Order: structure tokens, then C-alpha cells, then sequence
């Protein structure tokens, strides 16, 4: 629903960038509904493209 | 918890300046990630722009650290998630998190103030309390009200 709220706590903020990088790197592992909110371009898959739309987002280009 | 202070600074009109952004309270498990925005006047400060601070220990900063400057917005933005996935870039030690690096457009108080912020997590992705002092450039500058030393 919310995209780029990984976490899922109803805001977005560079700590759902720290849970999506981790996961990318499969340092952490996220849950279902949390997969939903972490295919920012949604394409389909979790990568280091997500990583860095989101980071845009949380940088305020778009 | 976390102090984010904004350095005060003087300098006059046409020369660069340097405001330097300190962290304070850095937590036991380190600062993994934060996101903030500052306002600025740029009538006052045209800033060209911002480095990463000490405090940042990714060999290759840019891939842990991150600005963006929006002068038709006045604002600027900060983005730090250390990139190592491990908690090995982490902000383990209090310090220069950035330094501002503005031009002095006019001897007006050019003051950089907090406008938001985002998330300030530790290496277990545990929120921080988070507090901010404002400064900037000039801050005292003013007409007189009175006669005095
Ligand atoms: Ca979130
Ligand atoms: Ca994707």
C-alpha cells in the first residue's frame, strides 16, 4: 500500500532505506506485506534499483 | 538522546564560509541511517555546497552519505545510511557530521534552521530521540536599539 514504507510503521524515512539495503544484501530478511512496500519502481523484484529510488525520494529530487 | 547542532559562524559579504553540523549523544549501537532537512534564506547564503564530516568512515563516502540543495525551495536535505549492510559504517563517535560551505550574499543573519526530520536509527534499526540547535551565519547582526558597548 504505502510504498517505500518498508517497515510498515506509516512513515517513510532513511530507515526503511537501511531495511531495504540489508535485504538487498540479504543481511536481514523482510516480511511479505514489508516486500510490497519495498518494490519502490514496482517491476516486480527487491535490487539496488529500489535502493536507489528510494534514496531520490528521501533526498526530495522527485 | 541524539544532538544535532548547526555551528554559528561570521563572515562578511562575498566571502565563503564553512557551518559545520555536530553530532552529540551518538548512541551505544552507532547511527546506522538518518534523514533531515534545514531551511536557509538564500538572499543571505548562497551554498555551493556540502561535505561529509569525520564522522563519516565509508572509504567512499558517497556511497553512506548524501545531500541535495534547493535554492528556489530554501531548503537543504541530508541523507546518511552506511553501506556496508553490517553496521560497519555506522556513526560510532560524536563529531562533524557536515560542513556547509556557503557564500555570504549579504551582512543580514543568514541563519540555517531545522525544518524536518526523518528517521535517526541505530545499528538495530532502534529510533533515537532527536533534538536540534539551530545557528547559521551573522547571528547577531542587527541595528542598534541603544546606545551601548
Ligand atoms: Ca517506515
Ligand atoms: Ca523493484
Amino acid at each position: 500500500v504505502l510504498l517505500g514504507d518498508v517497515n510498515g510503521d506509516g512513515t517513510i524515512n532513511s530507515t526503511d532505506l537501511t531495511m531495504l539495503k540489508r535485504s538487498v544484501l540479504r543481511a536481514i530478511t523482510l516480511t511479505d506485506d514489508a516486500k510490497a512496500r519495498a518494490d519502490v519502481d514496482k517491476n516486480g523484484s527487491i535490487n539496488a534499483a529500489d535502493v536507489l529510488l528510494l534514496s531520490r525520494y528521501l533526498l526530495r529530487v522527485i | 538522546g541524539v544532538v544535532v547542532e548547526i555551528g554559528k559562524v561570521t563572515g562578511s559579504v562575498g566571502t565563503t564560509v564553512e557551518i559545520p553540523v555536530y553530532f552529540r549523544g551518538v548512541p551505544s549501537k552507532g547511527i546506522a541511517n538518518c534523514d533531515f532537512v534545514f531551511r536557509y534564506d538564500p538572499n543571505v547564503l548562497e551554498i555551493i555546497g556540502i561535505d561529509p564530516g569525520d564522522i563519516i568512515v565509508d572509504p567512499n563516502p558517497t556511497k553512506s552519505f548524501d545531500t541535495a540543495i534547493y535554492p528556489d525551495r530554501k531548503i537543504i536535505v541530508f541523507l546518511f545510511a552506511e553501506d556496508s549492510g553490517t553496521g560497519a559504517y555506522a556513526i560510532t563517535k560524536d563529531g562533524v557530521f557536515a560542513k556547509i560551505r556557503a557564500t555570504v550574499k549579504s551582512s543580514a543573519p543568514g541563519y540555517i534552521t531545522f525544518d524536518e526530520v526523518g528517521g535517526f536509527a541505530d545499528n538495530d534499526l532502534v529510533e533515537q530521540k532527536v533534538s536540534f540547535i539551530d545557528g547559521g551565519v551573522n547571528v547577531g547582526n542587527a541595528t542598534p536599539t541603544k546606545l551601548e558597548h
